[PDB]
């Protein structure tokens, strides 16, 4: 009750105190804080995704874990000595600490008043090295058992992990840690231990009973040692590097086998193959269509379509989908045969080019992916410059060098064929 | 030479989705996806323990209680790291030569 | 087997003073060199059926018209029609003449 | 060349061809003279 | 040879600057018992 007037967050809380139906439903002239005003305020700065911290509800009374309700209300006024002072006693420290940044990056993106707000980002970002700073010495010791910090569920937080808090607050120094890159790539070996290599896993893909000899790795030796070959076989094809790779190449197989049928197969009758293409690109776009529908925790459906339609790749994707669904029913209009295949062959160039997403699963090429997603937008403005130059100079060849001549095809593409050479 | 610096470090943070998407995908190739699918579908009609797992109390309060130790000796030495900075020796010299300063001029 | 003996002969530049380093150099390039290898020639041969694709009709033959639109493709990578071929040209223009050499500068810049 | 079944064969020369001499002779003449400059 | 060698270093080691203020901050701790004790 006793917040200093001038902190966003008591004018925030005023907002929801009077938008409450329920005081002015007893009585108007009384607004009474409640602490589950407080946690409704909490849960729009924390995120949708998490619990409310303070339960509606329905001698002297602790809460669980006191000290994190403490910190809290000592960050939210920016008052740096204490929350220093209050941290250092607190319980779950790295939680703690991924929170206090994130709220702190989101308030400090809506108060219009500038020095207070650079008080409160430098705040988040030291309040990040903290976290950074605990789990190196925590990495240090224990491999195996500080991954468990990342993954375990926190009930003092809103029952969330500590992995999404610094997904979403967008901490690059915390993820970028190497502990973190460790445990993300111990999860996209799976099952199997991370060392055998590519060329050895494109060979046991090759060949079903090379997996039964003594070519392959394991961890966990119990099924390493013990070979039950059907459980070997699930474990092996349960990793997810595998799932990729049967992915790339089946989608490799679909673009061979489009190709083919574009090339020679086109015909104004349906064959087979093109209702072969036909399904294939319909499980595509089913598996597409499920990615969307999956969030587990009740998340905005218009959230998180606008999450997935400002993807580029997903929007590439969708560009292909219009393209295909426009020369389909462009190919069932028999009179019109040669847009089918003009707009089905830019259709192929367009799925043709989503073969290049494979190189970001690279160590050393995605960088580079990222460095030329940056340098198109000064490509094109200097491809307009370098055109109007060009076709200057070529009128300007064929002004001079010859006479005043009607010619429809013949000297205009003639001095086109020049200045293109 | 603009942006070559630092952008492993996007790259780092945008592996993630790509890992968790391909975790959470079902194992078949597009082909024979879709009986799973409709498989799914009898799921429909009738999270992982990975990425997300509810622990064991007896085994929750070790792992707390073996964190709040390396909390503590971290900020041991934080502490211990920010008194050696040169600057902050010249400034207690600096403090320590006003009480010989006092006691000299009182006396 | 006499060109693998031949390549035996840059062996030489080793004990050169200042040629080693630059071995090494190169013997670190290789390694991306090889990988964007593999992606223009992705991009070269889907330019390449697109465009044997759009300007013909359906036709079997075996070695006249893919090695001639093998041809025109080799001859594209060593390097009313007026509107088509404008457009055709302008976009191999944007696309080959430009982006990947930039992929280079940036990935040969760094790796040196 | 130094300006700059058949099928398989001649996509064998040329890719070599476009392999060796198009790209790696160059970026070692960028690394040494960017080197020496 | 390694006598004259540890000679050399030790002598230049003795004047890094951190050095120098650390020892001047141990020596003014013995003025400051030297004039509160008596």
């Amino acid at each position: 009750e006793n917040l200093d007037p001038s902190c966003l967050f008591h004018s925030k809380l005023q907002k929801v105190l009077v938008e409450d139906p329920e005081r002015p439903a007893c009585a108007p002239a009384a607004p009474r804080l409640q602490m589950h005003h407080v946690a409704q305020v909490l849960r729009e700065l924390l995120g949708d995704f998490t619990q409310p911290l303070y339960p509606r509800p329905r001698h002297v009374t602790f809460t669980m874990d006191p000290i994190r309700d403490l910190l809290i209300w000592a960050i939210v006024q920016n008052r740096r000595e204490l929350a220093g002072i209050i941290w250092a006693q607190s319980q779950d420290c790295i939680a703690a600490a991924l929170a206090c940044s994130k709220i702190l990056k989101e308030l400090s993106k809506e108060e219009e008043d500038t020095d207070s707000s650079e008080e409160m980002l430098a705040l988040a970002e030291e309040y990040e090295h903290r976290a950074i700073g605990v789990f190196t010495e925590c990495y240090r010791k224990d491999e195996e058992r500080a991954q468990k910090l990342l993954t375990r569920v926190s009930e003092a937080w809103g029952k969330t992990t500590c992995l999404q808090l610094a997904l979403e607050a967008k901490d690059m120094k915390f993820v970028s840690h190497g502990g973190i890159q460790a445990f993300l790539t111990k999860v996209w070996w799976g099952q199997l231990s991370v060392d055998n290599g590519l060329w050895r896993v494109t060979l046991c893909m090759l060949a079903f009973p090379l997996l039964l000899t003594g070519l392959i790795s394991f961890r966990e030796k119990r099924l390493q040692d013990v070979g039950t070959p059907a459980a070997r076989a699930r474990a092996f094809f349960t990793a997810p590097v595998v799932v990729f790779h049967l992915n790339i190449l089946s989608y490799f197989a679909f673009l061979c086998l489009f190709a083919y049928v574009l090339m020679v197969d086109f015909q104004p009758v349906p064959s087979w193959c093109e209702c072969a293409i036909y399904l294939w690109l319909f499980s595509l776009v089913c598996e597409e269509m499920r990615q969307l529908f999956y969030d587990p925790d009740e998340c905005g459906l218009m959230k998180k379509a606008a999450l997935y339609f400002s993807d580029f790749w997903n929007k590439l994707d969708v560009g292909a989908i219009l393209l295909f669904v426009a020369g389909l029913t462009c190919r069932l209009i028999p009179a019109t045969l040669y847009p089918g295949r003009v707009i089905l062959s830019l259709d192929f160039i367009l799925f043709c080019l989503r073969l290049m997403h494979i190189f970001t699963i690279s160590k050393t090429l995605g960088p580079k992916i990222i460095i030329v997603k940056r340098m198109m937008k000064d490509v094109f403005f200097f491809l307009f410059l370098l055109a109007v130059w060009v076709v200057s100079f070529g009128v300007a060849k064929q002004a001079i060098l010859i006479h005043n001549e009607r010619r429809v095809d013949w000297l205009f593409r003639g001095a086109v064929y020049h200045s293109y050479l | 030479q603009q942006v070559q610096e630092h952008t492993d470090q996007i790259w780092k943070f945008q592996r993630h989705d790509l890992i968790e998407e391909y975790h959470g995908r079902p194992a078949a190739p597009p082909p024979f996806i879709l009986l799973s699918h409709l498989q799914l579908f009898i799921k429909r009609v009738v999270r992982h323990k990975q990425l997300k797992n509810k622990l064991e109390k007896n085994e929750e309060a070790a792992l707390l209680s073996w964190e709040i130790y390396l909390k503590e000796n971290y900020l041991q030495n934080r502490q211990f790291q920010q008194k050696q900075r040169p600057e902050q020796k010249i400034e207690d010299i600096s403090n320590k030569v006003d009480a010989m300063v006092d006691l000299l001029d009182l006396d | 087997d006499f060109i693998l003996f031949c390549l035996r002969l840059m062996h030489i530049f080793t004990i050169s003073k200042t040629l080693g380093p630059k071995i090494i150099i190169v013997k670190r390039m290789m390694k991306d060199v090889f990988f964007f290898l593999f992606l223009l020639a992705v991009w070269v041969v889907s330019f390449g059926v697109a465009k044997q694709a759009i300007l013909i009709h359906n036709e079997r033959r075996v070695d006249w018209l893919f090695r001639g639109a093998v041809y025109h493709s080799y001859l594209t990578i060593f390097g009313f029609p007026e509107w088509l071929t404008v457009l055709l040209l302008c976009l191999y223009l944007l696309f080959t003449n430009i982006l990947l050499l930039n992929l280079l500068i940036a990935m040969f810049n760094y790796t040196f």
